[PDB]
């Protein structure tokens, strides 16, 4: 008597180098 | 460290965020459907709140034995809200969805009343 | 009959999962990748604590592409997301600083300017 959708879930990465100037 | 800064409201500002995304459908991945009217919500707040959820969410991939949306609703406020409001309409919907998602703190709330 | 109750623990609880979640990499729809170093999180939390997250996973506009000048000063900060506390030295205060001013988190810069100032 009810409904759960959902969502499908991907990853969101962020791959980033370090500015340590 | 030399120093530990601790923030004793940052708990309470992360709740009402998380209540405000969820009130305004950002930022969610889950969308309860019971009887016409919808709910949506986040996945890590109900497992981090309902046992049933938990073992939803980590290990398995819907629908729910869920009465009334009624009762679902109060129990998506104090999830978000840490308030629970029963009255006597609503005190046996609630402790049915509260028992469903097995959260004994809820159903000790009702339990009572 | 009626009564409205309210449970003070209850924030604090549900942080505590949010943050074990996180250590275990459960339900975790973001992972930065700073110089070999991981970190997880939800994207939620992540708005939720920072105005830069927000308008980055909600808005999806007039944001600058992400920037972080040190990676032991991203762990503390989703160190303090999750925890609400937050451990500074006086070798690593200007690091949190860096990443808490691109984050725009006030409540991090504070915390950094009131050690510098009551050391």
């Amino acid at each position: 008597h009810a409904v759960l959708v959902l969502q499908p879930a991907v990853e969101a990465f962020f791959l980033v180098h370090a500015t340590e100037r | 460290s030399m120093a530990s800064m601790d923030f004793p409201q940052h708990s309470q500002h992360v709740l009402e965020q998380l209540n405000q995304q969820r009130q305004l459908g950002l930022l969610c991945d889950c969308t309860f459907v019971v009887d016409g009217v919808h709910f949506k919500a986040h996945k890590a707040v109900l497992a981090a709140c309902s046992e049933y959820f938990k073992m939803l969410f980590v290990d398995q991939k819907v629908h729910l034995d869920i009465s009334n949306a009624a009762g679902l609703g109060q129990v998506l406020e104090f999830m978000y809200t840490a308030k629970l409001s029963l009255s006597p309409e609503n005190v046996d919907d609630v402790l049915a969805v509260a028992t469903f998602l097995q959260m004994q703190d809820i159903i000790t709330a009702c339990h009572a009343l």
